[PDB]
């Protein structure tokens, strides 16, 4: 059902409150543009 | 005779789900040695820098400049001296960095302001243990790994007994996982514990969502509370982070979450009216009952005294 979708909404959409996780990766070294 | 307990953990992202199963592994397993615990070394600064990052990531898109100027070049530095430290490692020269970063007033004031963007709950725990940290003889401690922040690839689970029973902990999580997967993860379940971040409650709403971050937690609580199929399954509300919720109340008003709040704004009415909340989603309360602990995730005593209450739910829900 739409549950489904919910669940991955609210457990999923932040998880990004955490790009904060796991090793040091290339992605989140990018200078920050006000560089 | 034993009886398999498929316990499944639900609740947004940061709501603590990740840290009950790493509290179980060390409350009843075996925990983590030494030989372990310095397996994490890695994760704990890459976890530190993230966090430092993060800030100085929001300081842009808010425009909140450093206390003093010279920063900006550490800032600048934050990000080579990163990407070139083999991991597991911190040089002299990164933690000096970060000390001063972390020191500057414009950053702290940014960390302040949290509310307005997403920083983990772990940063600070990190960033003021630089002196510990960051000399080189340094052994993450159990707290220290507890803190930490890995991989959700697929679904994460443990197995553990207690009270002569196999509990399975199950933990999805940003992995996207389909109908199929949920179904076959709700079928044999015997408790939901669902996680909710009380902290959570003065976070600013993102460019795309309608309501806030406790609303749609509220959201999917109701229809894991109410759903049929869950009847017999013991529902477990976990009202975590109550140790960041308690620092918080003080300044920013529960009215952020809820306008219509009109109680004071002391720990003990703003949790009991969030505790409302969630309950009176309830359609049924005559028929089912909500298990409701105020916790803190990362705390190994509450959690383990927690726990042992919703065993005993579970050891009789069972009509026995
Ligand atoms: N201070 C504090 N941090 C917590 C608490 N519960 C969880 N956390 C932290 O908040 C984040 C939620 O992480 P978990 O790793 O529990 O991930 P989740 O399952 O996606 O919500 C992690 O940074 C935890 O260390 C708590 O009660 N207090
Ligand atoms: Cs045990
Ligand atoms: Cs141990
Ligand atoms: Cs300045
Ligand atoms: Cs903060
Ligand atoms: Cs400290
Ligand atoms: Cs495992
Ligand atoms: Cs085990
Ligand atoms: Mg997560």
């Amino acid at each position: 059902d739409i549950e489904g979708l919910v669940e991955l909404l609210n457990r999923v959409q932040s998880s990004g409150a955490h790009d904060q996780r796991g090793l040091l990766r290339k992605e989140d070294l990018v200078l920050p543009e006000f560089l | 005779g034993a009886r398999e307990v498929k316990l499944l953990l639900l609740g947004a992202g940061e709501s603590g789900k990740s840290t009950i199963v790493k509290q179980m592994k060390i409350i009843h397993e075996a925990g983590y040695s030494e030989e372990e615990c310095k397996q994490y070394k890695a994760v704990v600064y890459s976890n530190t820098i993230q966090s430092i990052i993060a800030i100085i990531r929001a300081m842009g898109r808010l425009k909140i400049d450093f206390g003093d100027s010279a920063r900006a070049d550490d800032a600048r530095q934050l990000f080579v001296l990163a990407g070139a430290a083999e991991e597991g490692f911190m040089t002299a020269e990164l933690a000096g960095v970060i000390k001063r970063l972390w020191k500057d007033s414009g950053v702290q004031a940014c960390f302040n302001r949290s509310r307005e963007y997403q920083l983990n709950d772990s940063a600070a725990y990190y960033l003021n243990d630089l002196d510990r940290i960051a000399q080189p003889n340094y052994i993450p401690t159990q707290q220290d790994v507890l803190r930490t922040r890995v991989k959700t690839t697929g679904i994460v689970e443990t197995h553990f007994t207690f009270k002569d029973l196999h509990f399975k902990m199950f933990d999805v999580g940003g992995q996207r996982s389909e109908r199929k997967k949920w179904i076959h993860c709700f079928e044999g379940v015997t408790a939901i514990i669902f996680c909710v971040a009380l902290s959570d409650y003065d976070l600013v709403l993102a460019e795309d969502e309608e309501m806030n971050r406790m609303h749609e937690s509220m959201k999917l609580f109701d229809s894991i509370c109410n759903n049929k199929w869950f009847t017999d399954t013991s529902i477990i509300l976990f009202l975590n982070k109550k140790d960041l919720f308690e620092e918080k109340i003080k300044k920013s008003p529960l009215t952020i979450c809820y306008p219509e709040y009109a109680g004071s704004n002391t720990y003990e009415e703003a949790a009991a009216y969030i505790q409302c909340q969630f309950e009176d989603l309830n359609k049924r309360k005559d028929t089912k009952e909500i298990y409701t602990h105020f916790t803190c995730a990362t705390d190994t005593k509450n959690v383990q005294f927690v726990f042992d209450a919703v065993t005993d739910v579970i050891i009789k829900n069972n009509l026995k």
